């Protein structure tokens, strides 16, 4: 609200070890295998499924509630299993989303309740609007806006993402603290 | 950018044409004192790049080939980036089950060089016009 | 009230209720809402089930007309069927070799047949029976376009087999 | 020198890509996507405020020269194909973006008619113009346009899309999916123009002249009993997804029919023809009334060519133009490119001549030191 990050309060229910903040509402059936190296938010209600997965997380990384990242499953003719998605470094996942991407770019903003397509490969500084489709095995450009049920380039982005992205998802983290 | 609503606080650019922009899209000019917008500045082309297979192409080439990828397609009934599926290759969209089997394109033995648009049917026609047209110009 | 079938790999954290009737080989991913409000869910064998999929038969709760005297409405699902990623379904009956897109509100009376796929983000309401091996695309519009054949995805079920023990 | 651009800016839709191409590169409805708006604005808008209007301009070109071709706008030459007659304030502000924002060498306002008469390569022939606004028709005999023997009438796509519209409203049955399976009337007050014009492409066709002139007489119901040709089968569109409109048979091969309808005044697509080639020089009508061309996207309409070609030879026979116009031979040119897309290929065919270009077009430097764009009004 005019450039400035608003206060939300967490309840006390969240797992909070080494700066990585995982609410407790949010079931991630297969903890062995997904990897939260950096100071990571993972809002209430949201999936982080091992399904045969390697999701490795940014350094702030945030994904609002009812938020879904399973990886995909790569159709072989020499074996058909789950390719290992590696989510980058200060990744916004907005609220209610559906991710089954693999190789999500660092320093991107995916929108809200926006179904990204199987085996889709997002580049670093880009964002996708809310309410879009991004069909299976799409790649989106840094600096790029895609959009539409098509899910297709609508625009450019401000030259400024790499130095802005960082102080939204910081601030975001710093502002989100225990009531 | 957007998650935070910079398009409400604007800054001002001196010169001819005064527009009120956020500070994110305007740029500093250092030659000189005065910050310029996205619409004051002159815009260039440097290079070309496909969207799907990321392939930086020179200028020359692009001309040959009208500002083409020759390796990538895109579908005509949605408009979205292609991918060849094998059985011995068909082109076959992701969103919308379309495929190049439908309108009655045949299979290809290799799968990126066998693929061609078919040539301009007054495309001979078209020389030969111009071809008269320079010769009364000169 | 459960009828459990062996080779099938349901998944014991994923949430269940009321009169089921499980299939042969259905595979049912985690936190997969399925509930048998009036009448069972019917399942046949390869009919899996991927994240958030509300599959109820709840029509004394949708309508409530307290009419058709018993008005069972048993919840009929087809062989090798995907349910994708919040794909919100209600069809008494629906065919085999089918396969619905995330985020795709099926209707309250849709009947499916073979290689028919609902679009992704794409929301239908309206009763009508889908044509043979025709596929929706887009929310703005609808879209219609027939496929050449039929989709198979047996492949993608048979490896579940090896994944889902130990999670 | 570089292959020089051409641009031809349209209500409905501009054409542009390079010279010395088969077609145009890129083809687009001629608006913009701004922020705020829902629907987007149209970026040729006639009698509003130069600085809006420049604005509009400014945020079109910039898309045409980055987005859909892509090449600096300074260093190569402009071949701006526009209308005759086309108003003073719009030209003036399209070079004045093209000269002072984008610093183009030179551009040159070819006539969108001499441009279509180039592609067939005959010298001397009869252009009628059907776009979006006006019908438009100039005869041009061996490179000079005949302004004197002007014609236009507003009987193109806006006037056809409205005519759509209103046929629709009055026989309204959509099935929306909430217990409108029966017929419901009128539930959304006004349809968007994009529909309209997919539905006007798709469903609708021009009638036979035989046919034709038994619709006119029917719908006017003129002392008669049901004397009505039996209609086409009724076609379901889709509206929004869920909402499906029953398009009714009738309305297909009835809303044409509002172009070639003589309603009382004798003012149709047809005659505007007719009514230019009589008030024409004497010794030009023979060579003229041989060399006709149909350009323009609403003459695309499938059976409009042998309808038009049919009502004039009728219109022909009429009293008022039996006597000049009696014993001439009407054939119809078939342009290379498709009718849309025949005014570009003229500029295209014309920007290859870098010797006749160069001379012909306006320079930056001459309009600095002027500022003064050459137009077919006095100097
Ligand atoms: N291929 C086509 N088939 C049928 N109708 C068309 C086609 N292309 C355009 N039209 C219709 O005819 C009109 C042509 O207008 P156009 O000549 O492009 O614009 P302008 O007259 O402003 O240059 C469009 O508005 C559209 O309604
Ligand atoms: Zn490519
Ligand atoms: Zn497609």
């Amino acid at each position: 609200m005019e450039l400035g990050e608003l206060l939300y309060n967490k309840s006390e229910y969240i797992e909070t070890a080494s700066g990585n903040k995982v609410s407790r509402q949010s079931v991630l059936c297969g903890s062995q295998n997904i990897v939260l190296n950096g100071k990571t938010i993972v809002m209430n209600d949201c999936i982080i499924r091992g399904d045969l997965a390697n999701v490795r997380v940014g350094r702030h990384c945030v994904v609002k509630s009812r938020s879904v990242i399973r990886p995909p499953f790569k159709k072989f003719s020499k074996g058909v299993a789950f390719f290992p998605l590696h989510i980058g470094d200060h990744v916004f996942i907005e609220e209610d989303c559906v991710v089954n991407a693999a190789q999500i770019g660092s320093y991107v903003h995916v929108g809200k309740n926006c179904v990204i397509g199987r085996r889709c490969v997002l580049k670093d500084c880009c964002k996708i609007l809310d309410n879009t489709v991004l069909p299976p095995e799409t790649v989106v450009p840094p600096f790029t806006v895609f959009s539409g049920c098509p899910g297709l380039f609508s625009g450019e982005l401000p030259e400024c993402t790499q130095e802005l992205m960082i102080d939204v998802t910081k601030s975001y983290y710093q502002k989100f603290l225990p009531l | 950018a957007s998650l935070l609503q910079s398009e409400r606080v604007l800054y001002l650019v001196q010169g001819e044409k005064k527009v009120r922009a956020p500070l994110s899209q305007l740029y500093f000019c250092r030659y000189c004192s005065e910050l310029r917008s996205l619409e004051c500045v002159s815009h260039e082309v440097d290079s070309h790049y496909c969207p799907s297979c990321l392939e930086n192409m020179p200028s020359a080439e692009a001309k040959l080939k009208k500002n083409r990828c020759a390796n990538c397609f895109d579908c005509p009934g949605c408009m979205h980036t292609l991918s060849t599926r094998a059985t011995a290759y068909y082109l076959a969209c992701g969103f919308c089950r379309w495929t190049s089997r439908d309108v009655g394109m045949a299979d290809k033995s290799v799968a990126s060089g066998g693929w061609q648009e078919p040539d301009h049917p007054h495309t001979q026609r078209m020389n030969k016009l111009i071809e008269y047209y320079q010769q009364l110009a000169q | 009230s459960v009828k459990i079938a062996p080779g099938a790999v349901v998944c014991v954290e994923s949430e269940i209720r009321g009169d089921v009737t499980i299939g042969p080989r259905t595979v049912i991913h985690p936190k997969a809402r399925i509930i048998a409000e009036a009448g069972p869910i019917v399942i046949g064998e390869g009919n899996l089930i991927e994240e958030q999929a509300l599959i109820i038969n709840a029509h004394p709760d949708n309508i409530t007309p307290d009419a058709e005297d018993s008005e069972p409405k048993p919840m009929i699902i087809g062989t090798n069927n995907v349910f994708e990623v919040g794909c919100y379904s209600q069809a008494m009956k629906m065919g085999d070799n089918n396969v619905i897109e995330s985020k795709a509100y099926v209707g309250r009376n849709v009947i499916l047949t073979s290689g028919c796929i609902i679009g992704a983000c794409c929301n239908l309401n309206t009763f009508e029976v889908i044509p043979e091996n025709t596929v929706i695309y887009g929310a703005d519009c609808l879209r219609r376009v027939q496929t050449e054949r039929p989709q198979p995805q047996t492949l993608q079920l048979d490896f579940l087999m090896k994944i889902l023990p130990n999670y | 020198e570089k292959t020089a651009v051409v641009i031809d800016l349209g209500e409905a839709f501009t054409k542009c890509g390079f010279a010395g191409e088969t077609g145009p590169r890129c083809i687009i409805p001629s608006v913009i996507k701004k922020a705020g708006m829902p629907k987007p604005i149209k970026v040729v808008q006639y009698n509003i405020n130069t600085e809006e209007l420049y604005s509009y301009l400014k945020e079109f070109i910039h898309i045409l020269y980055f987005r859909h071709l892509l090449v600096n706008p300074r260093d190569r030459r402009v071949v701006v194909i526009e209308s005759v007659l086309c108003p003073s304030h719009f030209r003036e502000t399209l070079t004045r973006v093209l000269f002072k924002y984008f610093e183009v060498p030179s551009v040159l306002l070819a006539p969108s008619h001499l441009m279509a008469l180039l592609t067939l390569g005959i010298n001397s022939a009869m252009v009628l113009d059907c776009g979006y606004r006006e019908s438009l028709v100039l005869p041009i005999y061996e490179g000079i346009p005949v302004l004197n023997c002007w014609g236009a009438l507003p009987l193109g796509g806006k006037a056809l899309h409205k005519e759509l519209e209103t046929q629709l409203l009055e026989q309204c049955t959509v099935d929306t999916g909430a217990a409108k399976e029966q017929s419901l009337p009128s539930v959304m007050g006004s349809i968007p123009e994009g529909v309209l014009e997919d539905i006007k492409v798709r469903t609708c066709f021009v009638s036979d002249l035989t046919r034709g002139l038994k619709i006119q007489a029917a719908k006017f119901n003129i002392d008669g009993n049901t004397e009505r040709p039996s209609p086409p089968p009724n076609v379901d569109y889709p509206l929004d997804g869920e909402k499906i409109l029953h398009v009714l048979g009738s309305i297909r091969d009835s809303v044409v029919e509002i172009l070639f309808e003589q309603d009382n005044e004798e003012k149709s697509v047809a005659t505007l023809i007719l009514d230019s080639l009589m008030q024409c020089p004497i010794d030009t009508r023979k060579q003229l009334a041989e060399n006709l061309v149909i350009i323009g996207g609403t003459s695309m309409l499938p059976g409009f060519l042998h309808r038009l070609l049919a009502e004039i030879r009728y219109l022909v026979e009429k009293p008022k133009y039996k006597k000049t116009l009696g014993t001439k031979t009407f054939r119809i040119h078939t342009p290379p490119a498709k009718a849309n897309c025949v005014a570009w290929l003229g500029g295209a065919i014309f920007g290859a001549l870098q010797d006749i270009l160069g001379s012909r077009s306006v320079s930056k430097e001459y309009y600095n030191q002027t500022g003064r764009i050459p137009d077919w009004c006095s100097l």
